[PDB]
């Protein structure tokens, strides 16, 4: 019962190489093929390449002059080595066996984006005449502008956790990801409880704390 | 004869150049042949990397030959498939340059041995090509036959034809008679050799 | 490179029901060599079934697999709350292992309706330079919901995109919104703004817009 | 050129009888060799292939075997369809040379 | 029903050529590779001639090479056998049989009913 | 109306090489000359070089000895390769037009 742990970047450039390891603990790490399983979204999962002990590399036809990998027999690890990777290339890796059967790693997302980090902008969302339908209407606040994949909003610092959405973030073509979220409360509620839309950008620091009412 | 055929589809030279074919002895030549689908075809050279040029068939960087190759779709074809063809799917390492492996041992790609019987993570090595006359381009067979020129210290025994042309008498002609050169009047002679 | 091909794209079925899985390939495969993965949500795919029929170690008698030549199929007796994930088939007999597109499955109910909800653009943000519109459906089951956003009574395609979240835990329905981007003077003329929904739940199109400058 | 030559020219036998037919090779020949039942007044009908088959439609009492020269077809169960003319085929080289057959009688 | 309709055959005077015609019923004709068997009265099953299933790869027996012409018509499911320099030693009953591989490692699965040639004075 | 976008190492220590890229967007790339502008505190702004798609490169004379500039014109790409970065190459750097008047980049 094999343990395989990796590391590498997980954010990257275009024009840049990328490197990542994997390492084996527990049976012996010789006499076996240890593969590259990449899974990115909208395709497949697909096979990047082997190695073992003494160097010897398959490869996958595609990825054919791009791909290296390398092996380091005193320590029980390998590596894999991408070269001039673009936009294309943002997906999951995985470290395995030779055909993935039996043990697999733990997944290493990889995202290649040419923008630097920029702070979240909060955009209050006022719930219309129209929305509200009696008692039933939907707050929210629209952030915009991130370059950072990571950010949470939560309402009324988690006191208000019922009826939240909270939609998956929307890459822009300026490479600033967008994100919006809404609640449904009834309109005594929203009148009678304000609620806030609080955020924190890990990467940014930033905790903008909007509230928006009719 | 084999340079001027137009059946053959690849006839990359690499050691030699075809014109001068002929006009080279050497010690031994070997054929080596053996039929693969058609997009394995350009893995057959020296310096290359696939399934068929690391477990079935590799050649040496330093190679002294040519490799022919021509489709056969028509010879090798059934309707349900041909299933005689095989190649070596898994190894555990690269083959030497020049080196044939014919071995049934169960891959063991997982922790469980397993004593020579398939199941989970043990798999046969030697997996057949699917052959069928319905196939496209690049899945069709390819007879490939792979001549090696080898060059030692024992004599050559291995030459290019000898062409010659017809004798005249009676003129100042040059003479090229089986390597004696030079000038002369040649006449018939009573002379008696042994 | 044998292409793999998955025909069921989104396979949704009643739990403890009988599902069943198709894997045509673009070849035949060498022996029977096709395996079934399995990938719940944040981890990586665990086999199933390994060659094509038999099952591996600690898997459930629950699975199931068949077929030989280009056709396979995953059979799954019971569809166990511990189930619904998304199903990959790889293949052996060939130099690159290829893996399937990929089929999902997940929890079926009965159709619900979306809520439309209609929102207009922020005086800040079109301070900023972007007029986004946003239209917004709230708890309906089918998958398939379209949004055709018009413009001062015209049809307009191509300059909005759409979000849809992963299915609710409770109530197992799906919320989705489109945002429509929008330039300055383009929003600062056009008067009347709309998305057009066509759905399952209700027969009639149901419609509901906004003007720019009442509220 | 590979000619095929059995040595039995005929045998006597009677219904559910054992009987083996032997064919020969003049070069080795792997396992490209076929058998065929000659019905006079018929087409022949083939009932092993590879020298070692059962084609899909015979009964299975046909029992081929041998390998190299030598190949011999085993039968336990005659019956009266087995009363023809039987020829071996080799399939190595382009020229395909059949056998001289073997008439089945009935004693 | 799979079968093989053969025709073309006859008494014909020694010298001339004589072409016979064997139709293909059952199956796809572009796909199996077309064999030719004879058998003379009183006498054994001789071949004759193959040919692939594209029609572009034909080999003849040892004896009636050079003489013996043998083509394909896919689009017709028929088969063209052409003889040439026709000799008085070819009375015999001629077979068409199918095959799966052009070298027939398989094939001879299926056979028609043959049609009778007869050369004399 | 091109979006011009740098990426590079913002870090660095002595005697290493600093390396810019600026990826070109909007209209057309080629007949057309790329500029690098650095600006620093206590100084002003200062002119790098240029480079089209030719490869022609124009380069600032006070700092000649240590700029090289390659453009990539399959992906519409320009660099910057400053050489032997002392203590004193702490700036902003930017990418814009030959001239700079029409269109400049980030920093």
């Amino acid at each position: 019962e094999v343990q395989l742990q990796q590391w590498g970047a997980g954010l990257l450039k275009p024009s840049e190489t990328l490197s990542l390891t994997c390492a084996v603990y527990g049976e012996s790490f010789s006499g076996y093929y240890w593969s590259w399983i990449r899974q990115s979204p909208g395709k497949g999962l697909e096979w990047i390449g082997q190695i073992n002990h003494s160097g010897n590399t398959n490869y996958n036809p595609s990825l054919k002059s791009r791909v290296t990998m390398s092996v380091d027999t005193s320590k029980n690890q390998f590596s894999l080595k991408l070269s001039s990777v673009t936009a294309a290339d943002t997906a999951v890796y995985y470290c395995a066996r030779e055909l993935g059967h039996d043990y697999w790693g733990q997944g290493t997302l990889v995202t290649v984006s040419s923008a630097s980090t920029k702070g979240p902008s909060v955009f209050p969302l006022a719930p219309s005449s129209k929305s509200t339908s009696g008692g039933t209407a939907a707050l929210g606040c629209l952030v915009k502008d991130y370059f950072p994949e990571p950010v949470t909003v939560s309402w009324n610092s988690g006191a208000l956790t019922s009826g939240v959405h909270t939609f998956p973030a929307v890459l822009q073509s300026s490479g600033l990801y967008s994100l919006s979220s809404v609640v449904t409360v009834p309109s005594s509620s929203l009148g009678t409880q304000t609620y806030i839309c609080n955020v924190n950008h890990k990467p940014s620091n930033t905790k903008v704390d909007k509230k928006v009412e009719p | 004869v084999l340079y001027n055929s137009a059946s053959f589809s690849t006839f990359k030279c690499y050691g030699v150049s075809p014109t001068k074919l002929n006009d080279l002895c050497f010690t031994n030549v070997y054929a080596d042949s053996f039929v693969i689908r058609g997009d394995e075809v350009r893995q057959i050279a020296p310096g290359q990397t696939g399934k068929i040029a690391d477990y079935n068939y590799k050649l040496p960087d330093d190679f002294t030959g040519c490799v022919i190759a021509w489709n056969s779709n028509n010879l090798d074809s059934k309707v349900g498939g041909n299933y005689n063809y095989r190649y070596r799917l898994f190894r555990k390492s690269n083959l030497k340059p020049f080196e044939r492996d014919i071995s049934t041992e169960i891959y063991q790609a997982g922790s469980k041995p397993c004593n020579g019987v398939e199941g989970f993570n043990c798999y046969f090595p030697l997996q057949s090509y699917g052959f069928q006359p319905t196939n496209g381009v690049g899945y069709q067979p390819y007879r490939v036959v792979v001549l090696s020129f080898e060059l030692l210290h024992a004599p050559a025994t291995v030459c290019g034809p000898k062409k010659d042309c017809n004798l005249v008498k009676n003129k100042c002609v040059n003479f090229n008679f089986n390597g004696l050169t030079g000038t002369g009047v040649l006449t018939e002679s009573n002379k008696k050799f042994l | 490179e044998i292409v793999m091909t998955q025909s069921p794209g989104t396979l949704s079925l009643s739990p403890g029901e009988r599902a069943t899985l198709s894997c045509r390939a673009s070849q035949s495969i060498s022996s029977s060599y096709l395996a079934w993965f399995q990938q719940k949500p944040g981890q990586a795919p665990r086999l199933l079934i390994y060659g094509a029929s038999s099952r591996a170690p600690g898997i459930p008698d629950r699975f199931s697999g068949s077929g030989s030549g280009t056709d396979f199929t995953l059979t799954i007796s019971r569809l166990e709350p511990e189930d619904f994930a998304v199903y990959y088939c790889q293949q052996y007999g060939d130099s690159p292992l290829t893996f399937g597109g990929g089929t999902k499955v997940d929890i079926k109910r009965t159709v619900a309706a979306p809520s439309v909800f209609i929102f207009p653009p922020s005086d800040e943000q079109l301070k900023s330079g972007t007029a986004s519109v946003v239209c917004l459906l709230n708890n309906f089951y089918p998958r398939e919901a379209k949004v055709q956003w018009k413009v001062d009574n015209a049809l307009q395609s191509g300059n909005s995109q759409e979000s849809v979240t992963e299915q609710d835990s409770k109530d197992s329905t799906y919320s989705l919104s489109s945002t429509l981007t929008l330039s300055k003077a383009d929003y600062e003329k056009h008067k009347v703004y709309a998305c057009e929904v066509t759905h399952q739940g209700l027969s009639s199109p149901v419609t509901k817009s906004f003007n720019r400058g009442e509220c | 050129d590979i000619q095929m030559t059995q040595s039995p020219s005929s045998v006597s036998a009677s219904v559910g009888d054992r009987v083996t037919i032997t064919c020969r090779a003049s070069q080795g020949i792997s396992s490209w060799l076929a058998w065929y039942q000659q019905k006079p007044g018929k087409a022949p009908k083939l009932l092993i292939y590879a020298a070692s088959s059962l084609q899909s439609g015979v009964p299975s009492r046909f029992s081929g075997s041998g390998s190299g020269t030598d190949f011999t077809l085993t039968i336990s169960s005659l019956q009266p369809e087995d009363f023809a003319t039987y020829y071996c085929q080799q399939a190595n080289s382009f020229p395909f040379s059949f056998g001289p057959g073997t008439k089945v009688d009935i004693k | 029903e799979v079968q093989l309709v053969e025709s073309g055959g006859g008494v014909v005077q020694p010298g001339r050529s004589l072409r016979l015609s064997c139709a293909a019923s059952g199956f796809t004709f572009s796909s199996y590779a077309m064999h030719w068997v004879r058998q003379a009265p009183g006498k054994g099953l001789e071949w004759v001639a193959v040919i692939s299933f594209d029609g572009s790869n034909k080999y003849y027996a040892d004896s009636v090479k050079g003489r013996f012409t043998i083509s394909r018509d896919n689009s017709k499911n028929t088969l063209y056998l052409q003889m040439n320099s026709l000799r008085a030693e070819d009375t015999a009953v001629y077979y068409c049989a199918r095959a799966s591989i052009t070298t027939t490692d398989d094939g001879m699965d299926v056979w028609g009913q043959g049609t009778t040639v007869t050369v004399s004075s």
